[PDB]
């Protein structure tokens, strides 16, 4: 159920049938294979930092 | 923003600055390539406005800046229905030419009514802008940001003589010292959800800035997301 930890959905959750859940994502993202996480479906999805920041790491 | 820190370039890629009869007078957030959401009090039906996305230092050139002209302004229909209440302080700006999205120019996400409210209740959001960095002091050259805690409604109500409507929320610290301020209006109050930022409020009004016992007042975006989505569709 969506009651606990948002149904394990990274973004949106909706209760379905028999106490189970259906996760969804906002525009610019698609529901991943595991059915819970949200992955970018466009080059510059809303709400994310993509400069990543700094220039001194393994990257 | 009083008591905040300098943003790093590209840290709030949805943030824009509005220029007009007064330079860097308000902020806004990118809804999509053709639309900005800001505060209605910033856009007095009439005067010409320019929007700059990809901005960081207002006095230098970063070569990331994208300037656009505003061709249409839509203040919420109920703003100024009453006088001097600041209720429904939200407006949409259509750009003449589409912004080009990249790492420095990216939209803010906007959830449905239910989730925007759920995100606001997490209780911690970021506000940013180029407004005053001191009550009655100078405006910022470099974009500033600040994390501010949500304030429970009763303390909110109890903190001012002015009416706090259900289309508003309070955020800030009990001890003061850190707050959004004049010039920051229209900028976003955002909530980061697992690395993805969602629009939860619009910097709107307050009494002085960063004073102890007072809090910043924000437009409650959850009440307006249906309106934002109806007006900003691209064809
Ligand atoms: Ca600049």
């Amino acid at each position: 159920t969506c009651n606990i930890k948002n149904g394990r959905c990274e973004q949106f959750c909706k209760n379905s049938a028999d106490n189970k859940v259906v996760c969804s994502c906002t525009e610019g993202y698609r529901l991943a294979e595991n059915q819970k996480s949200c992955e970018p479906a466009v080059p510059f999805p809303c709400g994310r930092v993509s400069v990543s920041q700094t220039s001194k790491l393994t990257r | 923003v009083v008591g905040g820190e300098d943003a790093k370039p590209g840290q709030f890629p949805w943030q824009v600055v509005l220029n007009g009869k007064v330079d860097a007078f308000c902020g806004g957030s990118i809804v999509n390539e053709k639309w900005i959401v800001t505060a209605a009090h910033c856009v007095e039906t009439g005067v010409k406005i320019t929007v700059v996305a990809g901005e960081h230092n207002i006095e230098e050139t970063e070569h990331t800046e994208q300037k656009r002209n505003v061709i249409r302004i839509i203040p919420h229909h109920n703003f100024n229905a009453a006088i001097n209440t600041y209720n429904h302080d939200i407006a949409l700006l259509e750009l003449d030419e589409p912004l080009v999205l990249n790492s420095y120019v990216t939209p803010i996400c906007i959830a449905d009514k239910e989730y925007t409210n759920i995100f606001l209740k997490f209780g911690s959001g970021y506000v940013s802008g180029w407004g005053r960095v001191f009550h009655k002091g100078r405006s910022a050259l470099v974009l500033q940001y600040l994390r501010v805690p949500l304030v429970d409604r009763a303390t909110c109500l109890r903190s001012t003589k002015f009416t706090i409507t259900n289309n508003m929320f309070c955020a800030g610290f009990h001890e003061g010292g850190r707050d959004s301020c004049q010039g920051d209006s229209g900028g976003p109050h955002v909530t980061e959800v697992e690395g993805t930022s969602f629009l939860t409020g619009i910097i709107s009004w307050g009494e002085e800035c960063a004073m102890k016992g007072k809090y910043g007042i924000y437009t409650k975006v959850s009440r307006y997301v249906n309106w934002i989505k109806e007006k900003t569709k691209l064809t």
